[PDB]
RNA sequence: GACCUGGCGGUGCUUCAUAUCCCUCUAGAGGAGCCUGUUCUGUAAUCGAUAAACCCCGAUCAACCUCACCACCUCUUGCUCAGCCUAUAUACCGCCAUCUUCAGCAAACCCUGAUGAAGGCUACAAAGUAAGCGCAAGUACCCACGUAAAGACGUUAGGUCAAGGUGUAGCCCAUGAGGUGGCAAGAAAUGGGCUACAUUUUCUACCCCAGAAAACUACGAUAGCCCUUAUGAAACUUAAGGGUCGAAGGUGGAUUUAGC
RNA sequence: UUUAAAUGGUUGUUUAUAAAAAAAUUUACUUAAA
């Protein structure tokens, strides 16, 4: 019942990334320093690379929650510029008015 | 349809005396009810050769956060009931210099009141 | 803040279209709102998934879905305890049987908990959202079967069984079980003894003296077993003593005197039972007079807390006696007690509240000055209750006695707003009072406007779907009120209605129609008055016709008049 | 998605295409014009596909002087309600399909010789 | 209630942001929105916990 | 959670408590396409093979 | 018969307020006025229209920029538009001999003025502005053309130019309104005295985003201190120092006053311009009124309104446009 | 030409309410906001969740009271409370209104885990500001 | 044949255009390098915009993801009481461009033309009265100024089925869904921008009273090469810094943009 | 009165009506008996 298959793929990525966040944080800490031996850091390099691809947080996309538009989204409202304007121009967003100065 | 359509009763502001206890009508914060507020208040930008819209079915008056439950009479009556909960500031600590001598440490904390489920 | 008299109760929607306009609408509008809440709750519990996202901080347990199904599927004693906590009578009994067949041990406490569930609900499922006369106890019930199955039976097991039987009207069987309890040398608890008192009175139809001896014997058994009586022990005795109304009066007072000595403080229920016992259909009410006065002196300025399930029934009974004695000062004391502290919460359900206020306002109108009656009228209606059509008649009678008939038009307006527009009794009373005597011009005009509105109500009757009736009196009164106010045109139309509906006009209406015609000096109209009465064969017409013939009558009309008779 | 659903007024305004560039300069023919159909006409509040009987909405609040409880129409009973609803729609639709016999003037598609009825009455109680 | 209160008005904050006016192309055309946050600072003094 | 919103409002429609004007619109269109012959084919047993 | 779809109740349905309706609205205002006094705990008998407006503003707080859109509780006479009474009776005969002209009020007035001129002929300023058109229409409760207004004013001028009697002058004054002429005279600052008894005058200035406060002492040696620093150090650029000298040089009082100023915000030039304004306004206290007028006419006492212009979307700058491509 | 939320002039027979008669450039000059919460104030959180809730509530109420609403909702949030102010018509029976108020208040409180109230104002017919 | 209305005229007269049509004023573009679009060519390898009114345009943004593309592989009541970024913007809603740096569009009536398409003004007045909409007035920003905003009816079947929704037609073991990998280049041309060609300059101090530099070690790359770092699971590629390197360029053809 | 200033593929323009309807409740405690 999500807007489209693209939104559904992003929903799964956000879920898998959440599940693996702690494990990914722990392994990255082993890699992001010069204290530990390079042999150990090399094994950590492989371990984080073997985790499922959809656990990688960089693959998450901030799509419009209403229409799934991948660009033109305002992060504070999580809405596309077209949907945000529809709500703002009808006076349905608290405190948001047209700017003239 | 056996009977005629149900007819709305006349507004109960016509039964209100001009010396009523208004705080009893609006005890707490409530939306503006044109049938309960005995004021001919009008709102709305008037059309050419027109007048601001009447209060019945007026969505602009419904949008205002009114202060009908916080009239000067109600506030004074409210605070009279709340004096029992208050304690008296120590008379010795008249000035800020006196406060610093007896209480050198000052702890600042902040509380945030927002609207929402959390 | 205080109650707003112009408003209906706060539970209702504060809107002219949605505000209840009658006592019936008051009940139905709340029932509809409650039905909506049940439908929502039904959906919430049917589909918990949709209401499992908790966004509240702090967490609100009450706004979460409820799960009524057992989540332990293993057959064990611990898993059985769940079904008893869930009050699944059928599931628990079936599982208990399966547990017993498997041969695992069920603790006495667990078995006793099952008996409590079975005994209280009579081996019947408690009511759920969705899937009177006679003895509900059945010989082939699960409680009895399990009771025998029990290997060890403690005092609590017998107790809950006795209480169950009495609750379900198995009085004789409960008494037999108590005899078995005594044979086992097992002490009964206070709650069992309270149930047993009820059993002895209800079981047999012996005369009072025998029943009193039995009750006293149980009290002596209670003392022998070192069982201390609670408030309910005495309240049941008084409630049981209501059957023998004239013989239990003095004994009932002895029971009350015993309570005070022991230290048990009589609650509102205790006094409710007493006044009901002492207040039977008798004209003197001499004993009742003393009791109520003494009770009110004791209860003056006492804040009450819920102690007995019957605490809510005192005020309606107290006000009923005040109306019977016709003592307004006593009624004000009863109401004063209701208004002290939080005693107002003991008024009871809606039908109790309507009765209390009906009896209270009917006594005010009768026994108090009109100026104060109108103050009570404004405070109580509509904010406290919606008046019955009979209470408006009492208020009209009070206005008559006080010679304040300028308010009658207002009473009609309020009556229409309270759902009495089409009450025949009320409409006939108002018209009769307005037309009984002549009034000054200003009052006569106002009465005509009210009469025209009452007339319009008769025309637009919803009973028309069945049959439309114009009571003879109403028609006569309306016509007279139009004639006295000077709307002769409107009155002239009413003569068509009299013959149409076959209603005989009174002589006073005909005699006064003369002046209207004489002032006009239209002999044609004068004959119309004669023509109508002649149809009904009224004796006044013949003598009347001659006087009209002397005053104003056309020669040709005179001859016709005589032949028409 | 529940959040992508529009109202009936918006759906019909788009589907009908009454305001466009194809209706300005004789750019479109008149045959394929479609008509608006109000889909709320025969719908009753509280009536659904499951057939639940909500006391005080779908059914009367009180029956025999007692508040009714939530009930559900049996399978066969709901089938009748659903079949009746289909029949009611077809009848309503039939009424619209019926053509009223229009008295023709000089020719079938000609306006000449067709009566326009009585002249409209004047503003001061004048009648023709 | 006997409290010592002093009121002053901190300066308002206006947040402005720009959006595209058309659904597709026409970059030169923009709609600009604002949110105005006004303030009032009520400063009580010499109070007790109760 | 678009599942919760969609599934809740679909259940409330089948219960008779929510009128979905949009879903009503696409149910009338889908109904007129059956009378016109533009019906969705059986899965697997399609035009192609 | 082919039935023309009949018109519904006129949609426009222009609202007319009959005199009885206005009377019912007045009763409502008077009754509402007593509740509003009761709500606010004031005397019903001394509750004025300015108290009503204050109470309504508190009870119904509206931030709408346009005041005509805010909640209002005014006397119906001030709310509802003034409507002309019925001009004909039951018989149908109009009440005015000039009714059929359509402008009985206007043409009756024109007739009166012409008559007065005839009688006057047979018998023989700065503050007041001729009543404007929109305000004359209000008096007559008639809709006039611009050329009709001209005609009427021309006739009044003819009346005024000729000699008039007591009565004719009063009639003319009915159509003359009062103009309050603002004085372009500088407001002098109040000379203060410090702890030592030395006269000084504080003033303020503003230029772009800079704001200066200057204290000019009645007597001094010509010392200027900017933010506690000698002016030649704080203003190395000669142009800035030239601006500081312009106020004192123009009144020929270089070396006769000591100034202490504080300037914050803006750039070097804006700060010098802000200080120039602050010093000039403060120095007005010690110069003569005529010298103050010369200072005003020389540009030394006007706040320069030229501030930076915002940038507009779709353009390179405030006025600069993006490169235009015909093809 | 601008289109956003503008009812366009017709032949003078289209009744418009006061809300729909004002274009977006009047949202803080002649008309107010249909929702009041703190999400969009400076330094305030959860503007996104407040917005989604508003969009749902407006659709829920439109379908729950089909054909009854005479104008747009006014959504009010004070602390934990949510108050829905609806101007409805006087066509549906009062019994059905009371059922729907009890049903919607309960169902919405369990959905958004907060006390929800519904304040109905009845009008005989849609309030016409002007005929466009 | 004769007319009505509009358009158009290298059509007359008169008055004008205020960043404006000409004469004028200032700084630029067109030449060079680089950055970024577009067209062509190339590639197994998206789509849309594309006189004024496209060309740092949908994107307030593409290493995977985004993605809609290509190759290969896999799934079949499928996240959904399915799905489709499949065709049709010449079926539409929605949101807009444009004249508009306009002032007109007008329902309802009345009158003129012999009751034709149509037309309706003269103030010392001769048939027009006109609701509504736009302009205006108000409001936002620092004023009554200015700038924003606003800007009707229509014109270009103007832009957008790929924001989303949707009429009609089509696919349903595939025109739907998922996985892995991969393409997004430069023969060439061209739009916009950035940095320069220097002495009103370059470097350092300072933030305006200085000392040096100043033509093959000058001015001049934000490019190339190497190294390091930042983000990331992934960087020859994205960004930042350092080193190294020191090129074209010597003020630019026809032509052309913006500013009161 | 007064320089020169050519071109623009084919077919695609304007008629018959208009509009739903409803609904039942049916004003007054407690108890109790056989
Ligand atoms: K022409
Ligand atoms: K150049
Ligand atoms: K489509
Ligand atoms: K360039
Ligand atoms: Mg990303
Ligand atoms: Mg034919
Ligand atoms: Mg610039
Ligand atoms: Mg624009
Ligand atoms: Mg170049
Ligand atoms: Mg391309
Ligand atoms: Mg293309
Ligand atoms: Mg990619
Ligand atoms: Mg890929
Ligand atoms: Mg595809
Ligand atoms: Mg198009
Ligand atoms: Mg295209
Ligand atoms: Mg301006
Ligand atoms: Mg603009
Ligand atoms: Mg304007
Ligand atoms: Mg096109
Ligand atoms: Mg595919
Ligand atoms: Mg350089
Ligand atoms: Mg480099
Ligand atoms: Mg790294
Ligand atoms: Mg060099
Ligand atoms: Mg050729
Ligand atoms: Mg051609």
């Amino acid at each position: 019942h999500y807007v489209d298959w693209r939104m559904w793929r992003d929903v799964k990525r956000r879920k898998m990334a959440y599940e693996y966040a702690d494990e990914r944080l722990r392994i990255n800490s082993l890699r992001k320093n010069t204290i530990l031996p390079k042999i150990l850091q090399d094994v950590a390099d492989e371990e984080i690379a073997a985790l499922p691809r959809d656990s990688c947080p960089v693959r998450i996309r901030n799509r419009c929650v209403m229409t799934s538009r991948p660009r033109g989204v305002k992060r504070r409202w999580r809405l596309s510029r077209i949907v945000f304007r529809h709500l703002a121009d009808h006076g349905q967003l608290s405190g948001i008015q047209r700017a003239t100065w | 349809e056996r009977p005629p359509r149900r007819k709305a009763l006349p507004p109960r502001t016509e039964k209100m005396a001009v010396d009523q206890d208004w705080p009893s009508v609006y005890p707490v914060a409530a939306p503006f009810k044109p049938s309960a507020v005995p004021l001919p208040v009008r709102m709305g930008y008037p059309v050419k050769k027109g007048v601001p819209m009447a209060k019945e079915g007026n969505l602009e008056l419904l949008k205002i956060p009114n202060f009908l439950h916080l009239t000067p009479v109600a506030i004074k009556k409210h605070c009279e009931a709340l004096k029992d909960f208050c304690t008296e500031w120590p008379a010795a600590l008249d000035s800020d210099e006196k406060c610093e001598k007896h209480f050198p440490i000052e702890i600042d904390s902040t509380d945030y009141v927002s609207s929402g489920p959390s | 803040v205080n109650r707003d008299t112009t408003a209906v109760p706060y539970v209702f929607q504060d809107d002219p279209y949605l505000m209840p306009a009658s006592s019936l609408e008051s009940r139905s509008f709340l029932l509809a709102k409650k039905s909506g809440e049940n439908v929502a709750k039904f959906i919430i519990n049917s589909y918990p998934k949709y209401f499992q996202k908790d966004i509240a901080e702090p967490h609100i347990p009450c706004l979460m879905p409820e799960y009524f199904e057992p989540q332990i599927k293993d057959i064990s004693e611990a898993a059985l305890k769940e079904r008893i906590e869930l009050r699944k009578v059928k599931a628990s009994v079936d599982m208990f049987d399966q547990l017993l067949q498997a041969g695992t041990t069920v603790s006495l406490e667990t078995t006793n908990s099952l008996l409590d569930l079975l005994c209280y609900y009579g081996d019947q499922e408690p009511s759920t959202d969705y899937h009177q006369f006679g003895v509900t106890w059945r010989a082939k019930n699960n409680a009895e079967r399990i009771f025998s199955l029990m290997p060890e039976k403690n005092e609590h097991s017998y107790c809950t069984m006795i209480r169950g039987m009495v609750k379900h009207r198995a009085y004789e069987q409960a008494l037999n079980l108590y005899t078995e309890l005594l044979n086992n040398r097992l002490h009964a608890d206070v709650y069992t003894f309270n149930a047993l008192i009820e059993a002895t009175v209800c079981a047999i139809n012996e005369k009072f003296e025998e029943k009193w001896s039995k009750i006293l014997e149980l009290l002596r058994h209670m003392v022998a077993q070192k069982v201390k009586p609670n408030l309910q022990t005495f309240n049941t005795i008084l409630k049981c003593l209501r059957r023998f109304h004239v013989f239990a009066r003095s004994p009932a007072l002895q029971v009350l005197r015993e309570m005070k000595a022991i230290g048990i403080e009589p609650s509102l229920a205790t006094y409710h039972h007493i006044i009901r016992l002492f207040d039977q259909p008798g004209d003197p009410l001499k004993r009742s007079s003393f009791i109520i006065y003494d009770i009110m002196n004791e209860l003056m300025g006492k804040r009450f807390s819920p102690k007995d399930p019957d605490d809510d029934k005192f005020f309606q009974s107290a006000m009923s006696i005040c109306s019977s004695l016709r003592d307004l000062e006593l009624a004000y004391q009863v109401h004063g007690l209701l208004k002290t502290g939080d005693n107002w919460k003991f008024i009871g359900p809606d039908q109790h509240r309507n009765f209390y206020y009906s009896k209270f306002f009917d006594l005010i109108c009768l026994m108090e000055q009109i100026d104060v009656t109108l103050k009570w009228y404004e405070d109580l209606i509509p904010s406290a209750y919606f008046p019955h059509s009979q209470t408006m008649i009492h208020l009209l009678q009070a206005l008559d006695v006080a010679n304040r008939l300028e308010v009658i038009p207002k009473i009609w307006k309020d009556s229409k707003e309270y759902g009495h527009t089409f009450r025949s009794d009320l409409r006939e009373e108002i018209l009769m009072l307005m037309a009984r005597d002549k009034h000054p011009p200003e009052l006569q005009v106002a009465f005509a406007d009210c009469a025209a509105d009452i007339k319009s109500a008769y025309e637009s009757q919803p009973i028309r779907q069945t049959a439309q009736d114009w009571p003879a009196t109403s028609l006569n009164c309306i016509a007279i009120l139009f004639l006295r106010a000077g709307r002769t045109q409107e009155a002239w139309k009413m003569l068509g209605l009299f013959r149409k509906h076959n209603k005989i006009p009174r002589s006073e209406l005909l005699n006064e129609l003369m002046d209207s015609a004489k002032v006009s000096n239209s002999p044609s109209q004068a004959i119309e008055v004669v023509e109508l009465a002649s149809a009904f064969s009224l004796p006044i017409c013949e003598g009347l016709t001659q006087r009209v013939m002397s005053d104003f009558a056309i020669n040709q009309e005179q001859k016709e008049a005589l032949s028409n008779l | 998605s529940f959040f992508t659903k529009l109202t009936a007024d918006e759906l019909w305004k788009g589907a009908l295409a009454e305001t466009g560039a194809g209706a300005k300069k004789g750019r479109g023919k008149r045959t394929k014009k479609k008509k608006r159909k109000d889909l709320n006409r025969g719908q009753i509040i509280g009536e659904g596909r499951y057939g639940f009987l909500w006391p005080g909405l779908n059914v009367p609040l009180m029956k025999n002087g007692a508040v009714q409880t939530i009930a559900q129409r049996s399978k066969e009973e709901q089938e009748k309600v659903e079949a009746d609803m289909i029949q009611q729609r077809e009848e309503w639709d039939r009424k619209k399909k019926m053509k009223v016999k229009r008295e023709r003037g000089w020719s079938g598609n000609s306006w000449g010789g067709i009566s326009l009825g009585p002249p409209d009455p004047g503003p001061c109680g004048e009648t023709y | 209630l006997g409290i010592s209160i002093k009121v002053h008005e901190p300066p308002r904050k206006i947040e402005r942001f720009t959006l595209l006016q058309s659904v597709h192309i026409y970059k030169k055309h923009r709609v600009q929105y604002e949110m105005r946050t006004l303030y009032r600072c009520l400063e009580l003094e010499h109070l007790t916990g109760s | 959670n678009h599942h919760t919103y969609a599934e809740l409002m679909q259940t409330l429609r089948f219960l008779g408590l929510y009128r979905d004007e949009h879903q009503d619109f696409m149910d009338e269109q889908k109904r007129l396409k059956k009378l016109r012959g533009k019906e969705k084919p059986k899965k697997g047993e399609g035009k192609r093979a | 018969a082919f039935v023309i779809p009949k018109k519904n109740v006129p949609t426009s349905k222009r609202e007319t307020y009959t005199e009885d309706f206005i009377k019912k609205q007045i009763e409502e205002f008077n009754i509402g006025k007593r509740h509003l006094a009761n709500m606010m705990g004031e005397d019903p008998e001394t509750f004025t229209q300015e108290d009503i407006d204050r109470a309504i503003a508190y009870l119904f707080p509206s931030g709408l920029f346009e005041k005509r859109a805010r909640p209002v509780m005014k006397h119906p006479e001030q709310i509802f538009p003034r409507q002309r009474a019925i001009q004909w009776g039951e018989d149908g005969r109009p009440f005015h001999y000039l009714f059929y002209t359509g402008k009985q009020s206007y043409y009756s007035l024109m007739h009166d003025v012409y008559g007065m001129l005839l009688n006057l002929e047979k018998h023989q300023v700065i503050g007041s502005r001729w009543l404007i058109k929109e305000e004359l229409e209000e008096m007559l409760v008639e809709k006039l053309s611009d050329l009709d207004y001209m005609q009427f004013i021309r006739l009044l001028e003819k009346l005024l130019t000729s000699q008039c009697g007591a009565a004719e002058e009063e009639f003319v004054q009915r159509f003359r309104r009062s103009v309050t002429l603002e004085s372009k005279k500088q407001l002098i600052e109040p000379v203060q005295y410090d702890e030592q008894g030395m006269a000084f005058s504080k003033s303020e200035g503003k230029r772009k985003t800079a704001k200066a406060e200057a204290i000019v002492y009645k007597h001094g040696s010509g010392r200027i201190k900017v933010n506690g620093i000698d002016y030649q150090l704080y203003f190395p650029i000669t142009q800035d120092r030239e601006q500081l000298m312009f106020p004192f040089h123009f009144v020929d009082r270089l070396g006769k006053h000591d100034v202490t100023c504080t300037v914050s915000g803006g750039g070097r030039s804006a700060q010098a311009g802000a200080i120039r304004l602050a010093m000039a306004k403060a120095l007005c206290s010690f110069v003569t009124e005529d010298e103050v007028e010369w200072m005003r006419q020389a540009g030394l006492l006007t706040t320069d309104p030229r501030v930076r212009e915002r940038k507009k979307p779709g353009q390179e700058g405030a006025r600069r446009k993006f490169t235009w491509k015909k093809r | 030409k601008n289109r956003a939320a503008r009812v366009r002039v017709s032949k003078g027979d289209k009744p418009v309410t006061y809300e729909e008669a004002h274009a977006p450039h009047y949202i803080a000059h002649r008309k107010g906001w249909l929702s009041l919460h703190t999400g969009n104030l400076d330094g305030e959180d959860h503007a996104a969740e407040r917005t989604v809730e508003d969009v749902f509530l407006r659709k829920f109420m439109w379908g729950t009271f089909p054909g009854c609403l005479a104008d747009q909702l006014v959504l009010k949030r004070r602390g934990n409370q949510l108050e829905i102010c609806a101007v409805v018509l006087r066509q549906l029976s009062p019994h059905k209104y009371y059922f729907l108020v009890g049903y919607s208040e309960t169902l919405l409180s369990y959905f958004y885990k907060c006390p929800v109230r519904l304040h109905l104002q009845t009008v005989p017919s849609k309030v016409v500001y002007k005929y466009l």
